[PDB]
């Protein structure tokens, strides 16, 4: 996908996060966790919102018969109406066959760009206290209690508190 | 050794397919259908003034055939017709019938309004068909008279009446032309003297001559009776001569005309109807049929369109 | 030290609408849906023909409104609000199709009928209705036939015009339709009267009719108009014995003009292609509001009051 | 949005920046300084002049009138006309709408895009010197004057001129 | 002295331009058009059941000109009509002419079936003109009979003709009324008495007169013979009540299935195939538009006002 | 452009490369080398693919004749039918245009994003083993044989492996 996140470097999705769209797994010496990112997944859920919004509705215009169901008409301009109505359903039909793939591409990269944001968000506030894995997570190298991992989270995260911890780990 | 925090996105093990612009069989999270492919068999009259015309044919309500004796006048924000509804009790055709029907049909009422003709005792305008039922014994239609000598075969007097138009508004006025099936029946009806029908107006003038000549019966009936239809406007008086409406019609403002078989709903609210019942679907889109009355869905070509509502779904 | 990347902002920031959002704040917008009209008319650059008080199809009659419009060329006529192309009342037969057909063309260009009458028949008949330079008067091109002597029941001639010119011509004619038997009978004869027009493209046969109807302009009776296209190197033929009223010249229109019907006034200071009943539309816009009823170059009839283009970024204000 | 650096880790956009759209605010021993930048400003406003010029326009097709304005043509037809007309409005109505909802779409995020490009374009220019502060700012472990501040701004600053000095204030 | 490994992007030295969204000329590696500017000057006819119709109009195949014989009777799914064609030998008209063309131009067939019209000792049924000849000698309309008195002069003996449909679908039922050119010339066919030619079914009621009248020879005939035309529903009579004037029918024609119908001047190809035709041709293109007529028939792409539409297949082109 | 890719910081594309649309130059000891990646390449193809498949097709509507090409039309249904005609073939040339228009720009970012996605990929692999050269290219601080710079390519590069003889050269 266009931000490469999502079916990208990120190998698949978590049928385990059932109480948001995004989130965390952590992995720590006192064992695991799994959080949802609010502030990401309600992004998501507003935007596909204001989608439906303005796709689910139809014009407010009276459309009185001009072909009776019940009677024959005049061959001519019958074949008028015919000929009219099939070319009118013809732009409808395209127009909203391309209206709804354009807003299906849309939908896909949007979600993709939250996830990614997200991840880029992470990146920063840890800083040099952590290494890129290859598949969206991050080899942390100092000691991460829950505490730390729920800063990170929340973006209550001082990478300076750690940082002479994590350049002495890393460099090894 | 390091300690690990991962990214991650939620997925689902019953994803939906959609279409991308680049993929057809795509796999989302969820989707919900933007083409409204179920109807409903019930027409919804809530907040609507629904007039049901069963039987009655809404030209028969202005000419007054005996199905159309309940529909004569009213005011309504609706109009229903309904399959082989009953125009004509006796055989005929209306000149712009579906124009006329049109006007009917985009009006939200009838009132009739009498007309106050007196005649002489050589004319016999009471005349009476067998073709159209009321109560047990013959009639004719309520707003109408026919044009008839009281001895069979007398030469049939020139008498000619005018109408005055004193009311705000346009009055739309109909009037019945004669074709017999012969000579014979002609000789007896109008006489053997030949004779033209005419009319004149501020803006309108027209000659009619009966079409006499052998046809198969319709309703019993080989002969044919045709009626004619023009607007008068306020302050015109309607004149013509002929060798006979009572009471003309008033439409009022305007309304939605359907034109379906199915039945009626007491606690149904839609503004989309069609000849199958009504639509009342949110959905932007249908492929009921492109025929439909009112606010409606644009018809599409398409069974189904899937519109992705969630984020690709990868599964392990 | 600490070097920062940043963008510009605004106070006033100006909402628009997106695919996700209804009110999203921009920085800098712009309409796309002209709404703001103009009551009149702009014709510089244009040989226009204003017609005013003569309707389109008095200009092939004659009328006494029209006597300016017999001739002429022209890119645009324009049509106002109860133009008058009759004296004599009645309507002609097939009206909007002729009306529209003359409002297409580019110019009316006439030719000669060449048609002479017997010693017996008078040609110049006149009524009350149509009146010029004062006093009583007929249609300009055309000729009301009636005999002489009062009585005498009028002969059966026959008339034929020839198109010559390897364009077509639209050739009119009218049939009298009396409402009394006193005056038609001695004008006419007090026979029931024929009146055959033929051609090789075009035929009928018409019956003046007597009927009691309101008098118009000080008239019981009323004349109906009938018209057809004479073909290149074609004649036409019309046998009548009274009731015909035969043209003195005949119509070719010539190019093409738009059609523009109004009520508002004229300014040649002013150019434009986008025209309606209210005047003209001079916008570089895509879309508008003001009518559905337009005529040349329009922008699109949307149903929006206002539409807004983002020209600019997200405001982020604080 | 997209590209997350507008309403995005730039916390908000400077009143004060006119003649520019982008650009830096650097602080130094000499102090604070404001400047913009052409490349980013010119290729955004060039990208939506080139909008301006295709939406702004109209078609020159040259329509005559089929309804008479001071006559009442026949019925049937006229509402033959009134059902075209009022279809054709609702398509012209639905087409505006997605057009200008698409196209706002994609202004709003080209913008948040050429601001995601200079970012990075300025991120691998310092290479090693300098690190992320999460809010759209570079801090830089080497004393850098008006002229290496300039030398950031003009694409043309050397990374291995103060390298070997900003890597020891990094590890410190 | 490091390794280094460079990422990159392909490019090509002759690169096309296309229009996007914010740029009117944008390079690209590679596009295709989507507008069609090119038509086959011939009328693709395979996998088709076809008739060329040549000089015979449609409405020509209903009453019977001399030129329609070879088309009188036939089943096909595309119909082709061709410039100046004819219906009328003898100078005339029909009534509602362009919707009983398109009426027959829609069908996939014309049966005939037999009126069986029989007429009086005194009614010459075998009225013939010049202006339909037919094997040499004089003739007329192969589906229909000039119905003249025999005793030039003598008033034509009133009759009733009627044509019940036998048949489970309609049938298409057509008449003439002559219209001649002189008082002189009414009289020696149909005599002297009032001319009235009425015709009834359940649905169809109708009257005509004769016209007398001059007007200019037409193939050297001043006399008019206008058609007019109705249906007649299955179970159900048509009946004519007339005194001289008609021509009557000897056959009528039932419409069988569904046909394309093309006009055109381009000529058949029984090797090429094509489901979109138009006056120049036929159209064989898979692309989306096409800006060579908007007057097209079948399943066409859509006609655009564009002699180009380029459609990126590839990345921006930044060459070396 | 929107993904700054391509006409961005890789500043020209290669008129050498003619087995794919994105790979890898390298320079090293046993000297030179260019190959493409194959699956980056596909990803481009295939969408392009995807959009042709969708654009290059037309309606299966059955449309019939309403105007005579060979005989006069009734003046006022033909006035009708020439207005109705110019009216859908200005919509269809409308939706046409601002198709190719939106599939254009879209081809164009979606083939950005694909360039970006690789260099980010990659990037990843090389983890604290390279640095960002700024002209889409990794100065690798550790000896790169033609075995090691095929596993960079074929994605099996093992950054451990080469990560301490990679940290000393970083830093000194
Ligand atoms: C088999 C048979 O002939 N039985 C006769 C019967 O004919 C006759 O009654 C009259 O029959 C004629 C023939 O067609 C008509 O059908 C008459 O019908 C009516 C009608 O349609 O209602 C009766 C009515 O009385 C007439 N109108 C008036 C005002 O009187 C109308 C009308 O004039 C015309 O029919 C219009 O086309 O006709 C019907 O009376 C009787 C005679 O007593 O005797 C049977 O045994
Ligand atoms: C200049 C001159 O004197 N010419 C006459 C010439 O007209 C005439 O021949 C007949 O002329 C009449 C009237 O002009 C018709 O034109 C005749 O044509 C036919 C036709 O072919 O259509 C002959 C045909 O047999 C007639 N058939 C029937 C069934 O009646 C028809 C038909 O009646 C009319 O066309 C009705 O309009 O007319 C034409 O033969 C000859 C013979 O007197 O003398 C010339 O000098
Ligand atoms: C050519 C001619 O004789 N014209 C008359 C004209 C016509 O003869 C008449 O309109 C045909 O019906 O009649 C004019 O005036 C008439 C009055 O003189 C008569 O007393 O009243 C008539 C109507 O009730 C009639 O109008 C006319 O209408 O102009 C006079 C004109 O010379
Ligand atoms: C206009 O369109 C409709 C349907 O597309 C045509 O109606 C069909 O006609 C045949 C027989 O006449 C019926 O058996 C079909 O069931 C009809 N379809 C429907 C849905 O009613 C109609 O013929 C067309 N009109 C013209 C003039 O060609
Ligand atoms: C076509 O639509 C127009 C506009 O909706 C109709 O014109 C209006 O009709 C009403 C009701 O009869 C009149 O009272 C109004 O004065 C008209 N309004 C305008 C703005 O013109 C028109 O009647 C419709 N025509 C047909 C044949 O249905
Ligand atoms: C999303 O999925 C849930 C459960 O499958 C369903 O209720 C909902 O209607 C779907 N779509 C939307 C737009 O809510
Ligand atoms: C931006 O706004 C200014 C004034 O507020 C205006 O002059 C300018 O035209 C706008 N830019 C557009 C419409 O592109
Ligand atoms: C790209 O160009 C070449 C030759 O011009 C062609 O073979 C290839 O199919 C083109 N791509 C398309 C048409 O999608
Ligand atoms: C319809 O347009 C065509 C060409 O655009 C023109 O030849 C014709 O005159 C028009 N039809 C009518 C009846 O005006
Ligand atoms: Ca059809
Ligand atoms: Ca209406």
């Amino acid at each position: 996908g266009l931000f490469g996140a999502i079916a990208g470097f990120i190998e698949n999705g978590w049928e385990g996060m059932v109480d948001g769209w995004y989130g965390f797994r952590h992995q720590n010496a006192q064992g695991t966790g799994q959080a949802a990112d609010y502030k990401s997944t309600q992004a998501a859920i507003d935007q596909i919102t204001g989608k439906l919004n303005r796709i689910i509705k139809k014009t407010n215009t009276e459309f009185e018969s001009i072909e009776s169901e019940f009677s024959e008409i005049d061959h001519q301009i019958g074949n008028v109406i015919n000929w009219t109505k099939d070319s009118i359903t013809d732009i409808w039909t395209y127009q909203a066959e391309l209206l709804v793939a354009m807003e299906n591409q849309h939908t896909i990269d949007m979600a993709d760009s939250e996830m990614l944001n997200l991840y880029e968000r992470v990146r920063k506030q840890l800083r040099q206290n952590a290494e890129e894995d290859g598949k969206g997570c991050f080899e942390i190298y100092h000691a991460c209690d829950d505490s730390c991992m729920e800063s990170i989270r929340n973006n209550t995260y001082d990478h300076s508190q750690y940082r002479e911890e994590a350049l002495l780990n890393r460099l090894n | 050794d390091p300690d690990k925090i991962c990214l991650g996105h939620h997925a689902v093990a019953n994803g939906t397919i959609v279409k991308t612009l680049t993929n057809e069989q795509e796999e989302v999270t969820n989707a919900t259908e933007t083409v409204e492919s179920t109807s409903l068999n019930r027409l919804c009259m809530k907040g609507r003034n629904h007039k049901d015309l069963g039987n009655c044919h809404p030209i028969g309500m202005l000419i007054g055939t005996p199905a159309c004796d309940l529909h004569l006048t009213g005011t309504w924000d609706t109009l229903i017709e309904r399959k082989n509804a009953i125009a004509y009790c006796y055989p005929g055709a209306t000149v712009n019938e579906e124009a006329l029907r049109q006007k009917i049909m985009e009006s939200g009422g009838i009132s009739k309004i009498n007309t106050g003709f007196t005649y002489g005792s050589s004319i016999n305008s009471a005349g009476t068909t067998k073709a159209c039922m009321r109560n047990g014994g013959n009639s004719f239609y309520a707003e109408l008279k026919w044009l008839v000598s009281k001895n069979k075969g007398q030469n049939f007097p020139q008498t000619t009446n005018t109408y005055r138009n004193a009311d705000t508004a346009e009055h739309l006025i109909m009037w019945g032309i004669h074709h017999p099936s012969s000579t014979q029946e002609k000789n007896d009806l109008y006489g053997t003297q030949s004779l033209s029908i005419s009319v004149g107006s501020s803006t309108y003038k027209n000659n009619f001559v009966p079409v006499v000549g052998a046809r198969p019966q319709v309703n019993g009936q080989s002969g044919r009776i045709d009626f004619h239809w023009t607007l008068v406007q306020p302050g015109d008086k309607i004149t013509f001569s002929h060798n006979a409406p009572s009471r003309v019609s008033k439409l009022i403002g305007r309304g939605l005309g359907i034109q379906s078989e199915a039945p009626i709903d007491n606690s149904c609210e839609s503004k989309c109807f069609w000849r199958g019942g009504s639509i009342n679907t949110r959905l932007p889109f249908q492929n009921l049929s492109p025929r439909t009355v009112g606010q409606c869905p644009k018809y599409v070509n398409k069974k189904s369109l899937m519109l992705a509502t969630g984020m690709r779904n990868v599964p392990e």
